[PDB]
């Protein structure tokens, strides 16, 4: 009959749904793959960290060919290159430019702090743009380190500088008035964004009153 | 009828036959993880990427930067505020734990007479205390497949020593044999936890007789 | 009726199925993708590249769990140096024929024109029956330039190997004068290749152009 | 195909044995039909409970025939009756005759116990067959009944008597010597076995010292 | 071969459930079985008789669960007297036809000779086609005396009807002399019956008889 | 082949149809419990097999035969050694436990006007303590479906009450309305639980009334 | 068999210090001679979790 070698029919699917289960089952168990967004952030930490060609404040076009600029020239407004390497996002990138980064380490110093060494802190308070322009701000941060653990207290110093496209590195000074205010280099270049090994130094002589490997925030 | 209903089956066996493909398919999915190889390139990079401390100092993590003499480091109680050792990714005993075959080929400088060879690094046993992370003691038996006039033949001798959790580190020196054939030193930093690297030498000279880069046999 | 309400059942659940097939097919394949794979394999690579190397410059890294140095010149003899099988299993020569490169330069001290650029055509190579290891090759390398009088163009011809495991391809100098160019691959990822020019005898490196294969 | 068909097949068996395991089981969960052993037993203590015709010292005869004969008679050692009811097992039978039945109940003194109605257990300690016998013996027994609770103490008279089988009741009284000894009358008639309605009589007069329902034991 | 492997499987699975089947088929049976159900209605009667009753000596109880009183008369009119419906599903007549009984002497003040037996033969019985309640029969009273002079053989012919409820034939007195008998059942169970001689005016109980049905 | 199997068939198809009428045997089955059609000849016969003890005394069990008072006895803790009370039988609540409605014909000596009709007695509700056996004191509502000139009308009043275990007894007197329809009682030992032998009575005369043969009506 | 492994409850040591509660069996390999049946050779590992003193150890 009709009505009878359905009922098996159906058993016969009811049957594959159930080996099917006991497969995205056996699928779930294994993992699921990394998130492309993955391997991305493997070719930057790799990508960041050799030399380059260029003597100083000279800075390769970003793209296929190697060639070297001088620093400076950015921007024309227009394209310094030939490559136009730079209209890409990657050099007049948001982030990059982007105010309110904060690089923090341990700051220990070979200098002043009799004491055990202390969270260094410098952070961008403010850095011209205008619209175009691919490049390197000027800006203001602040240099905060712990005066200790115990006292609960800590410096906060105010700076003014720039940040250098060709050397990676972010120079800030005492904005002023202070007469001794204190100064901080950082070197960007792993090659990262969020790392960067920066040293307080004094704003005169640009001599290394103590060191600090830094991280974002 | 007969036919919509006999041949939505022709339709069916189709399924069959898919989902057991299928079931093949799953089967060569698992042999490549994608979220494992990434790992060994992380760990292959990071091998890439010496050391900012001081030998037998131990380096913090993120928050701060900080050096800490590795015995004071390894209470077993935290060394430090963080900590960095009582987060739970480091102190997991299970891969680091004992019991495995290590297997390889060791190249010879040549002190000993004879050509090369393999290795074979077997934990026999290892205490600690209950816990105990920093240090484990071990004993452990090291087989050579080497020929002598003659067929191949197999020289093992018993060994006892230790595993540095710092330091990456297991040393396997001989028992009391007669033979008191040299002592062999591996350590964990290939990035891959089952890899290691290892040298044999002499207690005394504690100079490299030779080098032997083994790796875990699968316990199954 | 009767039949009917019966014959619906099982197409509607065929798919159901045929569906939690294809589904797991799709994970399957993202584990295997290729495209995950060179990827992948790229890292590797810029790792395999720090360092003191395991082989020698000359010498072949078979591999891989157990390292084994071979030379270039030995792998790929057809005996297998290779428990692994290396010097067998790369299935692919790097070298074909007729490709056209364009290079850019971006130093040149070793010309006096120093030109923009340098297309290399690639006319014939053949491997040798017994030999993997070394494909020869024959090579015009044209020139656009501008002199200061007149403008002058150029297509100089010269033979050339590209070797196997190096992915190096050295194009024996055109000239007398013994200028030669060397590029080093990637190889297919990038066809893209770093090419010097150098002193044919010194090796001493004298130009630099970034070669790219024009489709 | 061949392999085919069969894969579903098994499958509509695989089902018919769930369909019917969940009827097996939901069998078990009613209950399991009582042990006729169980009617038997109704109409048992409902039988033995109305009057018999016979005046006393007659009973009648076991079968269809309802025939009052006297209780003398047994046995001949042959049958007495036409009817030969005795023959069967009934009559003759082995527990009734059988020895060392015990049976008690509470007794509550009439007469001697001032204190709270104590423990009266009548047992039969011998009783005379001989091999054909399908009758009543002549037996021996002991009445034990407690002094009290407290004491934990208990008085045990030895007795003597027959069991009449038209009276249905057990006649024993102290064996001698004693001078006082206390007897005992139990009658059967509910028609149970198990189930009497004794009284401790005084052995002269046969005067109810004190009354206790029994069971046996 | 394959197709063998296949073929067996189904038989043997069959079988495996035809036997859970037949087995609750059984365990039903079991709570149904007519042997049990007469056994512990038996039980009922025996209750029934227990105590001051329900329904008068005249009037019949109907049930049940909630009792009701009617007339002996009075079912089965053919109305229905009962929600319950006793008056007309109590399927069967007690009362055939052709029956012998044997009747087992026990107790006889009533005639001279007393006999050991008395033969009970129906020869007709016919119920009227408006009344169930009474069947009217007509019997034939055997008896085998031996009297002192010589031997004595008696065929009393009588008439007598059997009520529906009471299960409780009467037979009306063979002889001018006006005793008669009355039987009154348990009824199929058993037909066996005690017989009671009486003088059928004064209804004195004066010879009891037990009869059993003769196959 | 294709015979003996596509024939094997016609004989599993069949165990369908078995399978199948076998459920409905097992339907039928339910309805016929041996095991409870035997409690009631137990019951029943119970109830034919008067009291040795004086009224409001308590029977005890098997062992001994004593008598004891009533209130003393269901203490609520053990009024006896043994005791009848503690065995779980008899204390079990549930059968017991009110909130059932109880139907049945209600004849009359007539004291009331009106012919013989159906009475309906539903426990409202019921408080003790938590545990509390012995005494139950309970609220319910009593109907009478009987007519009036006109059409059937339905005459209902509350009751107050109590419930004695070992009465077993149930007494409702009507709560305060202008009707104060006569008192009704019930007693338990039909034998069945479900089942209870009533009377409608009046308080003063302590006379009965009327006779009603309740039984349980089935919750679903 | 092979592959089994055994639990041991104690109930008279004399014999070790520690006297221990338990005691595991666990049978590694076995193998039996081709031409003999009578006799089969095993591989096993006697673990145990014993408390010391000091510390706790562990045998195998």
């Amino acid at each position: 009959r009709f009505q009878y070698l359905v009922k098996n029919q159906n058993l016969h699917i009811d049957y594959l749904a159930k080996k099917l289960h006991d497969i995205e089952e056996e699928y779930n168990k294994l993992t699921h793959d990394v998130d492309k967004k993955t391997i991305r952030q493997l070719k930057a930490r790799i990508s960041n960290l050799e030399e380059h060609h260029c003597d100083e404040h000279e800075s390769e076009c970003r793209g296929d060919v190697p060639e070297c600029i001088h620093d400076l020239l950015f921007c024309d407004g227009e394209k310094d290159c030939r490559d136009g390497s730079d209209e890409d996002p990657e050099t007049c990138s948001l982030n990059i430019t982007h105010v309110g980064s904060s690089y923090t380490g341990l700051a220990t110093w070979t200098s002043c702090e009799d004491l055990n060494p202390d969270h260094a802190i410098v952070t961008i308070t403010a850095a011209h743009r205008k619209s175009f322009f691919p490049n390197r701000v000027w800006l203001r941060a602040t240099l905060s380190y712990e005066l200790d653990e115990h006292d609960h207290t800590v410096s906060t110093t105010q700076l003014r500088g720039f940040y250098n496209f060709g050397k990676r590195e972010l120079l800030l000074a005492p904005l002023k008035g202070q007469s001794e205010g204190y100064g901080v280099i950082c070197d960007f270049n792993l090659g990262d964004d969020d790392h960067a090994d920066c040293k307080i130094v004094v704003p005169s002589s640009l001599f290394v009153c103590a060191h600090f490997n830094a991280q974002r925030y | 009828l007969d036919p919509r209903l006999g041949a939505n089956a022709f339709l069916i066996i189709r399924l069959d036959r898919i989902i057991e493909k299928l079931r093949t398919k799953l089967d060569e999915a698992e042999k490549i993880d994608p979220e494992h190889f990434v790992s060994e390139i992380d760990a292959r990079v990071t091998k890439i990427e010496g050391t900012h401390c001081e030998k037998r100092t131990f380096q913090c993590g993120g928050n701060e930067q900080e050096c800490i003499s590795d015995l004071l480091v390894c209470d077993g109680h935290k060394d430090c505020h963080n900590a960095h050792d009582e987060d739970p990714d480091v102190c997991d005993t299970s891969v680091v734990k004992a019991g495995n075959v290590f297997s390889g080929t060791s190249t010879w400088h040549g002190c000993l007479a004879r050509e090369d060879h393999v290795t074979r690094i077997t934990i026999t046993a290892s205490k600690r205390r209950k816990f105990f992370t920093a240090r484990i003691w071990l004993r452990a038996l090291v087989e050579s497949e080497l020929e002598r006039h003659g067929e191949n033949v197999t020289s093992s001798f018993n060994a006892k020593g230790y595993y540095n959790f710092a330091s990456r580190r297991l040393i396997l020196l001989p028992t009391d044999d007669h033979d008191d054939h040299l002592a062999v030193v591996c350590s964990f930093n290939r990035g891959d936890n089952e890899r290691a690297e290892c040298h044999r030498v002499t207690e005394a000279t504690l100079h490299q007789c030779a080098d032997l880069f083994v790796t875990l046999e699968e316990h199954d | 009726q009767s039949h009917d309400e019966i014959i619906d059942k099982l197409i509607e659940r065929t798919n159901k199925i045929t569906t939690s097939i294809s589904h797991v097919e799709s994970l399957l394949d993202d584990r295997l993708d290729p495209k995950r794979i060179r990827k992948a394999g790229s890292l590797r690579h810029r790792v395999e590249e720090l360092e003191d190397p395991s082989c020698d410059e000359h010498e072949h890294q078979c591999g891989g769990d157990d390292p084994q140095c071979i030379s270039k010149l030995f792998v790929c003899d057809g005996h297998n140096d290779c428990r692994n099988g290396e010097d067998e299993k790369d299935c692919t020569l790097p070298t074909k024929a007729g490709d056209k490169f364009i290079g850019d330069v971006c130093f040149d001290h070793c010309t006096k024109r120093r030109p923009e650029h340098m297309t290399l055509a690639f006319e014939s190579s053949s491997i040798a029956a017994f030999f993997t290891p070394i494909a020869d090759l024959h090579v015009h390398i044209e020139i656009e330039s501008e002199t200061d009088e007149d403008e002058s163009e150029v297509s100089m011809p010269a033979d050339g190997e590209y070797s196997f495991a190096d992915h190096r391809l050295t194009i024996h100098p055109p000239e007398e004068d013994g200028l030669g160019l060397v590029g080093e691959f990637d190889g297919y990822n990038f066809d893209r290749f770093v090419g010097h020019i150098v002193h044919e005898l010194s090796e001493e490196v004298c130009a630099e152009f970034i070669f790219h294969r024009k489709k």
